[PDB]
RNA sequence: AGAGUUAAAUUAUAACUAAGCUGUAAAAAGCCCUAGUUAAAAUAAAAUAACCCACGAAAGUGACUCUAAUAAUCCUGACACACGAUAGCUAGGACCCAAACUGGGAUUAGAUACCCCACUAUGCCUAGCCCUAAACCCAAAUAGUUACAUAACAAAACUA
């Protein structure tokens, strides 16, 4: 409101397509978490939802980095086993 | 061909014209898609409403409103208005999060109406009035 | 220094700007403040518009008085400068200077934790 | 040490003689605070432009 | 109630020489004046010591 | 009388420990560019330690440091400030795919 | 006779240090389409891939030359109460045993 | 614990445009002193930072600044003393928004429920009470050990 104007969460377009510049704003949005506080502030949630919430998603994101940690260390063995019918 | 996706500041000097006017002096269409509806109204650079439409005024009704093709007519049909007053760009707003927010754009594009800048200007709260209670208690 | 005033002043000119600076550093020697020096940054346009004392800004300029000042009449600099309306912001903190730096030795790599469950076999 | 560098400190403080000259001055010497870092952790100072 | 003048001259600086040729800005600054609670409250603490205490 | 056996030392070899990008460094809230370098350009939103990578004194130390400048007027708040736009990039945030 | 301490003063083992960024030759004894199996001699063999220069001289019994990173890939998983060896070193080509 | 301040929203109220706005799986009721854009006090609450784990004895605390400040040369200990989330009570003030109760509209064989609309106590400040919680991390405090050893599950077993 007391800003200036059309400075702020927007992209122009290039050569004349609108729809690219539309999904590159929602990836800025997305990186951002905007869209998720527009869905989770429709309603009101309790703190105790809240904290529940954040444990929930902390405990997920520790769990699928650790996975994924161990999917990028176990990649190197996908190869093709050299010792079949030993 | 360098392009950069950051609006030409108005207190800077870069030159970018579109059909002889300045960025600030092309009119401004504000899009307010909600849940259940989505109002549609271009407005002038001095902030003089040109043109105005919405689901409603497309001859939807209640649960008709609420889907993406009143949008996309609701587009078209304001795009025309627009077209009719004559004018050729538009710096496009968005306001709230709703199904219409892609119909609403493409029915202004395909509705004889050019869009060179997209702002998505939505309410965000920094934790202010508290909403309302959540369903299904 | 000890404290630092952080002072958005109303955009106007030379004479008149001087002047509002005069009658502000009296006011904060009739409260006894021991001032350093005076620093400018010129005038720049703000952030964002601020209402103050019935009057929407966007330009001003940013000056910072710092001062050695008894912990007592901060208040009364803070109720002068709010009532002085040749001023648009101001804000006193303690001076960045007072502390020192403490030592960034580097990231310390946490280890991942163990013994969290039991041995059991699942 | 303390008390040698505020003896040399205090002898450019502004007095009500002092007041005039140093608003003179501030008010005709700007300086900025603005510094930029880059990856490599060096800073990089604007006012070479 | 003791009460401490406002020209103290603060504890960490009272054993150090050549203070009272050091003209009044400097003792100003070094005095209770500008000085926070605890510079205060470590000068009653000390006087109520050296008041009471046998071996300090 | 066996002078091959090893000594109770510390480790010759340890490498130092990585440091931040401010690290021995001094932050202000009067510095506009440092604090917005570490913000989204787009929207304002103040980047976490993932994306900033600092310890996290000096993440602490930045934090306090724009809510600051936010308050006290120095800096915008909805944006970046577009005189600065083109600094140097430091986060690993990528915002074009 | 010689005693153990002694022989492990005088290892090349001992005398490596730090295994990153050491330049090691190695040997290859298996070959796979693409992957080339090499044993460096320390412990483990390595992985590597087969360039795009030079290809055809890469057989068995070719020696070649690495930089060492990790002697032995091994790290920690939340849950695990024992490390996880891959059972192999962690090594890239630079060339082949240029004389 | 005091004192001072407000960025994002939101609103009283004005100016242009439109005949519709809100509401859901779907509808009705309600509002058309309505809706959109531009200007904006007062009150309430403090996005991101926070993938952080600090302060306090616990409850609790994460918008900014300043002031005062976080006992014990540090063992256990009451029916004594001092605090004690939200809800509730007397008096004064404030009231954007949310909302028990209530009244309408849906649903149902019935619905004094789940869904929708409006509003009250209340949620806020000052002053005094009330002394209750799944006040739970269901794991008492202070010194220690990894010896013996798996009822089951869970957060491994244990000495003074
Ligand atoms: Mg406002
Ligand atoms: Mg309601
Ligand atoms: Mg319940
Ligand atoms: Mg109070
Ligand atoms: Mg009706
Ligand atoms: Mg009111
Ligand atoms: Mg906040
Ligand atoms: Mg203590
Ligand atoms: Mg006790
Ligand atoms: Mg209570
Ligand atoms: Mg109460
Ligand atoms: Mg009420
Ligand atoms: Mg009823
Ligand atoms: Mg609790
Ligand atoms: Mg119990
Ligand atoms: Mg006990
Ligand atoms: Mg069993
Ligand atoms: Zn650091």
């Amino acid at each position: 409101a007391n800003h200036l104007k059309f400075i702020a969460r927007t992209v122009m377009v290039q050569e004349g397509n609108v729809e690219g510049a539309y999904r590159t704003l929602n990836r800025i949005l997305t990186m951002d978490g905007l869209i998720e506080d527009i869905k989770r502030r429709r309603y009101y949630e309790k703190p105790c939802r809240r904290r529940q919430r954040e444990s929930y998603e902390t405990c997920r994101r520790i769990y699928n980095m650790e996975m994924a940690r161990k999917i990028n260390f176990l990649m190197r063995k996908n190869r093709a086993d050299p010792w079949q019918g030993c | 061909s360098s392009f950069s996706i950051y609006p030409p500041i108005p207190g800077q000097e870069n030159s970018l014209r579109w059909a002889g006017k300045k960025f600030e002096e092309i009119p401004i269409a504000h899009i307010k898609a909600s849940y259940n509806n989505t109002q549609i109204q271009v407005v002038s650079a001095a902030h003089q409403p040109l043109a105005h439409a919405s689901c409603g005024t497309e001859g939807f009704r209640n649960a008709k409103k609420g889907t993406g093709i009143a949008a996309q007519t609701a587009g078209i049909a304001a795009a025309a208005k627009a077209t009719g007053k004559g004018v050729t760009h538009v710096r496009v707003v968005v306001k709230g999060l709703g199904p219409g927010r892609l119909s609403a754009i493409k029915g202004l594009t395909m509705g004889g109406l050019e869009v060179i800048s997209i702002t998505d200007n939505t309410p965000i709260p920094h934790n202010g009035c508290r909403p309302r209670k959540a369903r299904r208690l | 220094p000890r404290y630092e005033l952080a002072l958005i002043l109303k955009a106007m000119q030379r004479p008149e700007t001087a002047a509002a600076l005069k009658r502000t550093l009296e006011a904060l020697m009739d409260r006894g403040a021991v001032v350093r020096n005076l620093e400018n940054l010129g005038e720049r346009m703000l952030p964002y518009k601020i209402s103050a004392h019935n009057q929407r800004h966007s330009r001003g300029g940013y000056f910072l008085v710092d001062f050695y000042a008894p912990a007592t009449t901060v208040e009364s600099m803070m109720e002068h400068l709010s009532r002085d309306i040749d001023v648009i912001r101001p804000n006193i903190v303690k001076h960045p200077l007072t502390q020192e730096v403490k030592e960034c030795e580097g990231i310390v790599p946490v280890p991942l934790e163990e013994k969290l469950y039991s041995t059991k076999k699942r | 040490q303390e008390v040698l560098q505020l003896q040399e400190e205090a002898k450019t403080f502004i007095t009500r003689e002092n007041l005039e000259a140093r608003v003179e001055e501030a008010l005709d010497s700007p300086k900025s605070y603005n510094w930029a870092i880059t990856r490599e952790g060096l800073v990089v100072r604007p006012q070479q432009k | 109630q003791d009460d401490p003048p406002p020209s103290m001259l603060l504890l960490d600086y009272q054993n150090v020489p050549g203070i009272h040729k050091v003209d009044d800005v400097v003792k100003r600054l070094l005095s209770l004046e500008m000085a926070n609670q605890k510079e205060k409250l470590k000068i009653k603490k000390m006087q109520l010591m050296n008041k009471v205490l046998e071996n300090p | 009388s066996n002078e091959d056996l090893p000594v109770p030392m510390e480790n010759p070899y340890k490498e130092p420990l990585k440091k931040c990008i401010l690290c021995e460094k001094h932050v202000d809230y009067k510095n506009v560019q440092l604090l917005s370098q570490f913000i989204s350009p787009f929207t304002g939103c103040i980047y976490g330690r993932h994306i900033t990578g600092l310890c996290g004194k000096k993440q602490k130390e930045i934090t306090k440091a724009i809510k600051r400048a936010q308050i006290l007027g120095f800096m915008p708040v909805t944006y970046k400030d577009p005189a600065y736009l083109k600094d140097p990039k430091v986060c690993n945030i990528k915002y074009r795919e | 006779v010689e005693s153990f301490a002694s022989m492990l003063r005088h290892s090349p083992l001992t005398q490596m240090g730090p295994a990153k960024n050491k330049l090691v030759i190695g040997q290859i004894f298996h070959i796979v389409e693409d992957d080339l199996y090499i044993d460096f001699g320390g412990k483990f063999h390595c992985v590597c891939k087969r360039p795009e220069v030079d290809g055809e001289k890469y057989q068995k019994g070719t020696r070649v030359r690495l930089r060492l990173l990790d002697l032995e890939l091994t790290s920690r998983f939340l849950g695990a109460t024992t490390d996880t060896t891959i059972l192999e070193a962690d090594a890239v080509l630079l060339g082949l045993q240029e004389s």
